[PDB]
DNA sequence: ACTTGACATCCCACCTCACGTATGCTATAATGTGTGCAGTCTGACGCGG
RNA sequence: GAGU
């Protein structure tokens, strides 16, 4: 089984699981650790954004690949936004501070 | 929005007003037949944003031509659906309720600020006994428990000067009135004359809390919640299974109960209901609120219609199945494939067998770009049509992309960094991935049906890091000891 | 002694959060005297209501808002609902014949005029006038007004007292906080004179350097007193009799409210028991119990001791009803009007019987037969009958998945198709360039291509320069030439889609 | 060395210290630089040992610590502290989908650090 | 996670002294193995082949190590990750070789996670493996006899023994080791002998090849008396602190002194002893010292 | 009916039968789990109950259990073992009266077993008298050693009572370590029937029994002579012996060919005997899938050579001959099921027709007028089986789209591609098709 | 190249209709109750008392 | 039910 693009998850907007959904494999914290052991930051970032929850980023990088660019240009993963909103639901203020 | 830092503090009730766009008055979600959002309901379009892109409720106004258009009849703003992930709503709580987290979780900042044990606070909150806020009379000062008729034996004789109340609202009041500045200074002066050991330790702790509190600028009255923020609808979405059936988040059921009980409290207030039932309702309000935040912390939790405990906001963040570990520090990824490993004696050290059909799928977009640039396909639509038939040409383009590309092989568990290695993939017939014998030791892999994942670093940078830093041929020595991992077996 | 038993049990309460226990404890202390005890407090209801009505007959403004609000709806031709249905509904100790209304209002006006003449002669209430005032009040006791209207009349007096006390509070705020004056001396002087200015300068007559300071803003001080005095004038009530009415009315109201408190708390046990029958896994125990209490409220207020029948019997229905209606409307995520709910109820009662007759199941046709409803309608109801199943439902029998781990967003046009639409727009502008400048802008504007807005034929004609019909021909010319495979090499592929 | 991350202060600086406070070894050396060069009253310190879990929970990266364990507790403490996470560590950037400050990401990350000095 | 190489060298002189680990039975891990690829702090001196000196701040490569092997220096102050001056992270120098690469570590590489993965890895492996290959259970516990391998002098450090009737040099010290001197005076071989172990050759005398110099029974640590006379019983009552096991025949028994678990509530503080009295009665004292010999028999001392 | 169907459907103990082979089914039926209501879960189970008790002797196989967190919890019933009166485990044992070994069997529970002194089956027995050795090999009160003849009360029926059904099939278990033994029983459970059944060269005698009880084979219940033989019908004329003077003496066995198992595996019966053959009561008329003439035919037997190859057999990897495919051995029949659903949205009722907008007529060609795939047609992954149309609703013409719709025409007919696709990379033949029309709407042509 | 007018087809908005929805009212007497499973582990740091 |  293999997946490039297909159906994504409802809440997190991550790729689904299983051959049944045309799902992608989870690249887990274990795998993360491997990348970290190497200095491999851009691969990791791929896995975190263009490959998963960043909509604008994955679509843009798709088009870049066809065009022969291979530039990343990352966005914000949806999971992190999920996180923010759930914290504010708990009445806990989390703001991302400007420079 | 290119950022430096993240700060966390108590949410002010009026700050919660700020984030919230509209008040959710009704427990209803949507109409049963027409599944459109209900007015001031949980999935309200007027509050949380429009269901469908650039199209209002009643449906007179659509198209990009209308952006920021505010439909006069329905009160629907015309914009992107995406807003339903980001607008918050809110609830006006009739009885200021205490936040469970700051009570039942240790140490419990309320308890430690007031140097008051849990039980006292409980009996107060649960309306079992009254407590003294402000005593003009020397007989009793701050934090005294009074029963039913002790309060009467107190009220009858004194009153006038004598201030006491019951419940979370009383505690809110005691929170505002306690002197932030003075007490800090008092404690250090206490320290100056005499410090028996353990007393000075606890007094020290308290000093730390207090100072930290007033430096951060967090106000104690914020412990008591007046406004209850409500999570964006997309995060608690309501969806039909294809068989007509529905699935809804557990958040929705807890929230619904919250609203139901709050509305009943409005009715009971307007009716001037007797104390006993008013008190009972405040218990119930507190329950629902605290269940919504963290269910079961408070003792016996609300269950599923099943039997299964309802999943609270806390579970969503915290659990191992919570957001952190399942969706944030790790996730499912595209451009990866997975299948059984088979021996590749003929492969070189930096190589691996990559099954035809797997690689076809993986490298899809690379295919399209070159298809269009070489003019083999008129446009991208035709390139897709040309991939889905599968002629000789397709394979050749795949060949050219795969040439000098490195791909990553992964085996779970990721014991060490060499649980993922980079290889030059070589296409083969069949559905089985071929692995080089030498590197079996590092993956601790053996040929008895183990599967591996194969990820594609897509960018030039990813490719670079894979071939340079992660390449099999680059990493022979264990980072653990200096000795070789990739070796005879 | 009852409270003492409460407190000993409370000393043992081992943090049992179960509100069941808590409520059970409190109610457990309160005993219930029956038979006549109930009727006792019912009598207190009646006398409270009549109290306020006596005031309405006796009070100047009260009769005014009566006739004044009769004209609003009746004068306009001939009206019988809205305001009239809110009012009236009278009991002489229901379709209201015009004949009776004409008669019942007639004797009022005559009484009004005669009751005015005596007021003026000599005193406010000199002896005879006091006796006739009492008889006037006894005439009004006869009528009962419907609750909805009664509120607003009660409201005019309630807020008037607020105005009185608040005006004094604001006056004494500035006076006592900025100026300074002992309230004991206040008592005598204000109660004696009120209306005349003697008390103003007599107070300063006690001397002492502070009293003389007052001239710099002299105008403001006594003119502000004028606001209060003007309330006196417009109210038209003398302070000797003003107090009497307001406080006495206050008394009536308090009697009634506290009396009901006793009554309601005595009947707690009844509500709870009746609720626990329908506790039957619909919502929660406690929610039900709360709804039942609302039913008792209703029972209390519409309960009549005159009926001569047991309270339990009557209240039972109100509490029972509250519970039924509440489950129907709350309960499910999909809120449902009751007509649909009642139909569902029929369904399932019949289901049991039919399964037992057939030895198996009920097909829609056979079911539809017995109900005499259209099969389509039955099937509709069957589908609508499905309750919210949880999105968080552990789909994994092994705690693998919270249903959500299936759900995909079909809203998302796929990155495949998004690439497609991009290529399409780019291709469109390039073929636009092939056209003649203004021809290009014609089609560009006509379809909003590369503009936030679409202009139709007439609006394009306006912006172009008169020509409307020529634009039809231009559209056709573009069509004709763009059909040519030359410019349309790029567009050709998209014909398949 | 990670387990040695924290120390205990005897004696006030110009800062938020005082008797028995359990502050990071890094913040102590930062105070050193700035105070020794300018003067002000000195602060006496002693090194402390924390094992694993506690050490992790003690670090000034509350999203790091929140990702570890005791999510509930750590959040509340940081919320009351009004704590400000400056985001120098790894998992922080991980979660935000940023450039790891290790290795390949070193370049970009030091650039942001110099941009802090320039206003 | 936060530990990364930020600096090349902060300039610390501090460091940790690493030895060749001579834990008991042998030199299980030598200095070379422990130190390879590390930066050194300071120079160590030893009277050696020609008065050894070794320049500091230097990373010790394989070949450096070979040279120092011929000198046979014992203790080396090596600049450590811990003794690093760098804030939030460490120095290239303080860390040393990145084992996987062969060279000095690259500045910026996350050494923290490096260490963690390496150390978690084997734990996870060494569980799984002897759990699905070792289908039974046993351990090398025949700690019976010591055996000197090469011909040298016997020389003891840290003990105080007391000579008996049968004639064994019985060790009563917890701090005992039994080493081996070669031709011109060095500590070659090392053994660890526990309390109660019979010896053969004491201090000074030469042992020929593969001769039995120490001896003790494994499954049983005896407590051995330093002085003579009659055994006097103190606080060993039956049920409180000891359990009667007696047979018929001529009427022999073997007392078992039970620990805390089997003791009733009254016999909690009772410390059971065997007091050393003489033929006359009175506390005979251990030679030269003041102790009236009262040997505290521990929990379950049969 | 709710509570019953609760138990039957939702409970832990009610599971999909494993029908990979008859062994799988039979073993599953008699497996015994420590979970369920009144029982333990995974965390709730420590070493206590998981570990191997001496009592398990002749009652549970000590050697048959899922590896991983399920281990210790679920265990197969040993061969000869059954439940006693009170649902306690018991084993049949032979009496031994005064030295001589009697012929009587008694079933004993664990409690009963503790009491008596039992010789192993392995102990050597003098022909219908006593024991051959003076000092003999037995166990009493749960503990093994040497006893003399007179003291010995009972004895094992056979060795195979120690082990479960799965474990009993393995031939030389005696020389195999328990770890691999465990894995062996497990793998046997996952074996799939091929096209061509082969009897195992090395069996145990149990291979007849196993098949017999599996009951997927068809067995003669009277005996007599076979009157008619069909690959679908086996009809037998009984001897007047077993013949009822009431009814007629003809017994009819309709066989089932190629039905789908839960695992997607093959369930086909082949007739064994021939027309006019005289057979006895309890003869094997027709074989189930992995069954030869009476015997378990789990798999197939090949000439293996133990040797290292040029790293094609590296680490337990397998080198194999093209001859295997030549003979068609180890070829599986998989009967896969797919369902096409025509639902009703309020968007409009979906319909099944041959009507499929913008499809290649390649895909249209194989469909009947109803939109149903032809019987027996061979297709591939992606190919359309059953046609379906669904209510669409467009009108979102962003500017550029309107332009082209005008020019070329191609007038858009509202309909999604609901039509029934075949799964990815999968290709086989349609063996059969089924149609269920709801009562409301009228009959389909194909239906 | 463009306009004009005629005649013929299509798109937007407001009105009467009909079903759908919201809330009230019922009188023999009915008045202290529900309810379960959680657990067994297991070393652990911690406060409370 | 797979393997580490
Ligand atoms: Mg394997
Ligand atoms: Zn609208």
């Amino acid at each position: 089984h293999a997946r490039s693009t297909g159906s994504y998850s409802l809440v997190t907007q991550q790729p689904l699981g299983g051959k049944a959904q045309f799902g992608g494999q989870r690249f887990g914290e274990m795998e993360v650790w491997a990348l970290e052991a190497y200095g491999a930051a851009y691969t990791l970032q791929e896995m975190l954004t263009v490959k998963s929850d960043d909509v604008n980023g994955r679509t843009k990088m798709y088009k870049n690949i066809v065009d022969g660019n291979h530039q990343m240009e990352p966005g914000m993963p949806e999971s992190f936004n999920v996180l923010l909103k759930e914290i504010r639901s708990l009445g806990i203020n989390i703001e991302l501070e400007d420079e | 929005e290119e950022f430096d830092a993240i700060k966390i503090a108590l949410a002010s009730p009026d700050m919660i007003r700020s984030w919230s766009f509209g008040e959710v008055k009704k427990p209803e979600t949507i109409n049963y037949r027409t599944f459109k959002p209900e007015r001031d309901g949980l999935f309200c379009a007027r509050i949380f944003g429009p269901v469908k892109d650039y199209e209002c409720l009643c449906g007179k106004y659509k198209r990009l031509k209308h952006r920021g258009v505010i439909c006069e009849k329905c009160g629907v703003e015309v914009t992107q659906t995406k807003v339903r992930r980001e607008r918050m709503g809110h609830i006006e709580l009739a009885s200021p309720t205490a936040h469970i987290w700051f009570l039942k979780s240790l140490p419990s900042r309320i308890g430690l600020l007031l140097d008051m044990p849990l039980r006292d606070i409980e009996r107060v909150l649960y309306f079992e006994s009254y407590v003294v806020i402000e005593g003009g009379m020397t007989n009793l000062e701050r934090q005294q428990i009074l029963t039913e008729e002790q309060y009467l034996d107190a009220l009858e004789e004194f009153g006038d000067e004598f201030d006491a109340k019951m419940g979370a609202e009383a505690i809110q009041a005691l929170l505002k009135s306690m002197d932030l500045e003075q007490e800090c200074e008092q404690l250090r002066e206490e320290l100056n004359e005499t410090n028996s050991e353990t007393k000075r330790k606890k007094l020290t702790k308290r000093i730390k809390l207090l100072e930290a509190f007033v430096q951060s600028g967090n106000k104690p009255e914020w412990m008591i919640l007046t406004v209850l923020p409500v999570l964006p609808p997309d995060l608690r979405p309501l969806v039909p299974l294809d068989g007509g059936r529905f699935a809804t988040s557990d958040l929705n059921d807890l929230y619904r109960r919250v609203i139901n009980r709050n509305n009943r409290l409005k009715r009971l207030l307007d009716l001037a209901a007797p104390d006993i039932i008013v008190r009972n309702e405040k218990r119930m309000l507190q329950e629902a609120v605290d269940a919504l935040l963290d269910n079961g912390r408070r003792g016996r939790a609300i269950t599923g219609s099943n039997k299964r405990p309802l999943k609270s906001l806390a579970d969503m963040i915290k659990g191992k199945q919570g957001r952190f570990r399942q969706n944030l520090l790790g996730k499912r990824v595209d451009y990866s494939g997975r299948s059984v490993i088979t021996v590749g004696p003929y492969l070189r050290l930096h190589q691996c067998g990559l099954p035809k059909k797997m690689a076809l799928e993986l490298f899809k977009p690379f295919i399209y770009g070159k298809l269009e640039l070489r003019g083999l396909a008129t446009t991208i639509k035709a390139a897709k049509k040309m991939v889905e038939r599968e002629e000789a040409v397709v394979w050749d383009i795949l060949d050219e992309v795969i040439r000098e590309h490195p791909v990553l092989l992964n085996r779970a568990p990721t014991l060490h960094r060499l649980g993922i290695q980079a290889f030059e993939p070589v296409l083969i017939e069949g559905k089985a991935i071929q692995l080089h014998p030498l590197v079996c030791a590092a993956y601790n892999a053996d040929f008895d049906g183990d599967q591996m994942a194969v990820h594609v670093p897509l960018t030039l940078e990813a490719q670079l890091e894979a071939r340079a830093l992660m390449m099999s041929t680059n990493n022979i020595l264990s980072p653990a000891n200096g000795e070789p991992i990739i070796v005879p077996s | 002694a009852a409270a003492q038993v409460l407190s000993s049990v409370e000393s043992e309460i081992g943090r049992t959060t179960d509100p069941v226990r808590m409520y059970m404890r409190e109610m457990g202390t309160v005993e219930l005297l029956t038979r006549e005890g109930e009727i006792d407090i019912a009598k207190r209801i009646e006398d409270g209501i009549n109290q306020v009505q006596c005031s309405v007959a006796e009070y100047p403004e009260a009769i005014t808002y009566l006739l004044e609000q009769y004209d609003r709806v009746e004068a306009e031709e001939a009206r019988l609902s809205d305001l009239i249905t809110g009012f009236v509904d009278p009991n002489a100790e229901n379709s209201i014949d015009p004949e009776l209304a004409r008669e019942k209002f007639a004797e009022l006006r005559a009484q009004y005029v005669v009751t005015r003449d005596t007021i003026k002669a000599k005193g406010r209430s000199h002896a005879t006038a006091q006796e006739e005032i009492l008889k006037l009040s006894e005439v009004f006791k006869q009528f009962r007004l419907v609750p909805k209207q009664f509120d607003y009349l009660v409201n005019s007096m309630r807020v008037m007292m607020d105005r009185v006390r608040t005006q004094e509070r604001l006056i004494m705020k500035l006076c006592v906080e900025q100026c300074k004056m002992p309230k004991k001396n206040f008592i005598t002087l204000f109660t004696g004179n009120e209306t005349s200015d003697t008390w103003f300068n007599a107070a300063i007559a006690m001397n002492k350097p502070w009293s003389e300071k007052l001239h710099d803003v002299s105008e403001e001080v006594h003119r502000a007193l004028q606001k209060l005095q003007q309330i006196e004038e417009e109210t038209g009530l003398t302070i000797e009799q003003v107090k009497d009415i307001n406080r006495r009315m206050s008394i009536g109201e308090a009697k009634a409210r506290r009396a009901k408190k006793e009554m309601v708390e005595a009947n707690l046990r009844l509500v709870i028991s009746i609720a626990k029958k329908y506790t039957n896994r619909g919502l929660q125990f406690l929610d039900l119990i709360q709804e039942g209490n609302i039913g008792l409220m209703k029972a209390v207020d519409k309960f009549e001791y005159r009926r001569g029948y047991k309270f339990s019997t009557y209240a039972t229905w109100w509490i029972r009803q509250a519970i039924t209606r509440s489950i129907a409307d709350q309960a499910r995520t999909i809120r449902i009007p009751v007509h649909m709910i009642e139909t569902i109820n029929k369904l399932n009662r019949i289901s049991r019987q039919m399964l037992q007759e057939m030895g198996r199941e009920p097909t829609p046709e056979e079911l539809a037969e017995r109900m005499l409803m259209p099969e389509d309608k039955i099937r509709k109801v069957l589908k609508i009958a499905k309750e919210p199943i949880s999105m968080e439902t552990p789909i994994g029998d092994d705690e693998d998945s919270h249903l959500g781990d299936f759900i995909e967003d079909t809203t998302l046009e796929l990155p495949l198709d998004s690439a497609t639409t991009e290529s399409l727009r780019a291709a469109t502008h390039d073929v636009l360039a092939g056209l003649t400048a203004r021809e290009a802008k014609v089609l560009r504007m006509r379809f909003g291509i590369d503009m936030n807005t679409d202009y139709t034929l007439e609006e394009v004609g306006k912006q172009f320069d008169v020509t409307r019909e020529r634009i039809r021909q231009i559209e056709a010319k573009a069509l004709r030439k763009l059909r040519h495979p030359s410019r349309s090499e790029v567009l050709r592929s998209f014909l398949d889609d | 060395r990670q387990m040695l991350r924290k120390a205990t202060i005897v004696n006030a600086g110009s800062s938020d210290f005082l008797e028995g406070e359990q502050v990071e070894y890094s913040r102590v050396k930062i105070a050193n630089r700035e105070l020794e060069a300018n003067g002000k009253v000195g602060a006496t310190y002693s090194r402390d040992l924390l094992g694993i879990t506690k050490a992790s929970l003690a670090t000034e990266s509350f999203i790091s610590a929140a990702s570890f364990q005791e999510t509930t507790r750590v959040l509340t403490e940081a919320a009351v502290a009004g704590k400000r996470d400056e985001l120098r560590g790894l998992k922080e950037n991980v979660i935000v989908g940023r450039l790891i400050p290790a290795g390949t990401g070193y370049a970009y990350h030091q650039d942001r650090m110099r941009r802090r000095a320039a206003g | 996670q936060d530990l990364v190489v930020t600096e090349d060298d902060c300039g610390t002189h501090e460091g940790i002294m690493m030895t060749p680990v001579i834990e008991g039975g042998d030199v299980k891990e030598p200095l070379r193995d422990r130190v390879l690829g590390r930066v050194t702090a300071e120079d160590v001196l030893k009277p050696g082949t020609a008065d050894i000196l070794v320049p500091r701040n230097t990373l010790l490569h394989e070949q450096w190590c070979d040279l120092l092997e011929e000198n046979s220096v014992d203790a080396v102050k090596v600049r450590s990750v811990v003794s690093c001056d760098t804030d939030f992270g460490v120095c290239a120098h303080c860390y040393g070789r990145d084992l996987a690469r062969g060279h000095i570590i690259n500045k910026g590489e996350a050494i923290g996670v490096i260490a963690a993965q390496s150390i978690g890895e084997p734990g996870t492996q060494l569980t799984m493996r002897t759990f699905h290959i070792g289908g039974a259970a046993s351990r090398a516990a025949a700690e019976s006899s010591i055996q000197v391998k090469n011909k040298g002098s016997i020389k003891l450090s840290n003990v105080k023994s007391v000579v008996n009737s049968s004639g064994k040099l019985v060790i009563t010290s917890r701090n005992t080791e039994l080493k081996l001197i070669d031709e011109f005076g060095r500590t070659k071989e090392s053994y660890k002998v526990p309390y109660g172990a019979v010896l053969a050759k004491g201090d000074g005398e030469q042992v020929a090849g593969g001769e039995t110099v120490a001896n003790w029974d494994p499954h049983t640590m005896p407590v051995i008396t330093e002085v003579s006379g009659f055994v006097r019983f103190t606080d060993m009552i039956d049920g409180q602190t000891i359990t009667r096991q007696t047979d018929e025949l001529t009427g022999l028994s073997s007392l078992v002194v039970l620990d805390s678990a089997e003791r009733t509530a009254g016999g909690k503080d009772l410390r059971p002893a065997l007091k050393i009295v003489d033929a006359q009665g009175n506390d005979v004292l251990i030679p030269g010292t003041d102790m009236p010999a009262q040997y505290f028999l521990p929990g379950k001392a049969i | 009916s709710a509570a019953v169907k609760e138990f039957f459907g939702s409970s832990q103990l009610s599971q999909f039968m494993d029908q990979n082979n008859p062994l799988s089914e039979i073993t599953h039926k008699r497996r015994i789990s420590a979970l369920g209501p009144g029982g333990l879960t995974r965390e709730r189970a420590g070493f206590e109950v998981r570990d191997v008790h001496p009592t398990h002797y002749g009652r549970v196989c000590p050697i048959e259990t899922p590896e991983g967190p399920n281990i210790g919890l679920i265990n197969s019933l040993s061969v000869y073992a059954q439940t006693n009166e009170y649902g306690f485990l018991e084993t049949p044992y032979r009496k031994v009266t005064d030295g001589v070994v009697t012929d009587e069997i008694h079933y004993l529970s664990a409690i009963e077993e503790g009491n008596y002194v039992i010789a192993q089956a392995n102990s050597n027995l003098d022909e219908e008298g006593h024991f051959v050795e003076d000092l003999v090999t037995c166990r009493s009160k749960g503990e093994s050693s040497l006893f003399s003849r007179d003291q010995v009360d009972y004895m094992d029926v056979s060795t195979q009572q120690v082990v479960s059904v799965g474990a009993s099939l393995i031939p030389f278990l005696e020389h195999d370590d328990a770890n691999r033994a465990l894995m062996g029983a497990n793998m046997q459970r996952q074996a799939v029937p091929t096209l061509r059944a082969d009897k195992p060269l090395v069996g145990t005698g149990m291979e007849r029994a196993v098949a017999v009880d599996s009951g997927v084979t068809a067995v003669a219940k009277r005996g007599g002579v076979v009157q008619y033989v069909d690959a679908s019908r086996i009809v037998i004329k009984v001897n007047e012996d077993e013949m009822y003077p009431g009814e007629a003496g003809i017994d009819i066995y309709n066989l089932t060919k190629y039905t789908r198992s839960n695992q997607n595996t093959c369930i086909n019966q082949m007739p064994c005997v021939s027309l006019g053959e005289p057979v006895e009561r309890g003869d094997v008329l027709a074989d189930g899938p992995s069954t030869d003439l009476g015997e378990l035919a789990l798999g197939q037997n090949m000439r293996v050579a133990f040797m290292p190859w040029n790293g094609y057999n590296f680490e337990d990897s397998i080198l194999v001959s093209e001859r295997v495919v030549q003979e068609d051995r180890f070829t599986t029949i998989h009967i896969q099921e797919l369902a096409c659903v025509s639902r009703d949205t309020k968007l409009g009722p979906e319909e099944i027709t041959a009507d499929i907008p913008n499809v290649g007529e390649a895909a249209l060609s194989k469909l009947d007028e109803s939109g149903i795939v032809y019987i027996g047609a061979e297709v591939t992954g992606g190919d359309i089986l059953v046609g379906k149309v669904t209510p669409k609703g467009e009108t979102q013409l962003t500017p550029e789209e309107k332009l082209l719709r005008a020019i070329f025409g191609e007038k858009a007919s509202d309909v999604k591609d609901s039509s029934l696709r075949v799964p990815n990379g999968v290709s086989g033949t349609v063996i059969d098709v089924q149609v269920f029309t709801r009562d409301g709407v009228e009959k389909d042509k194909r239906a």
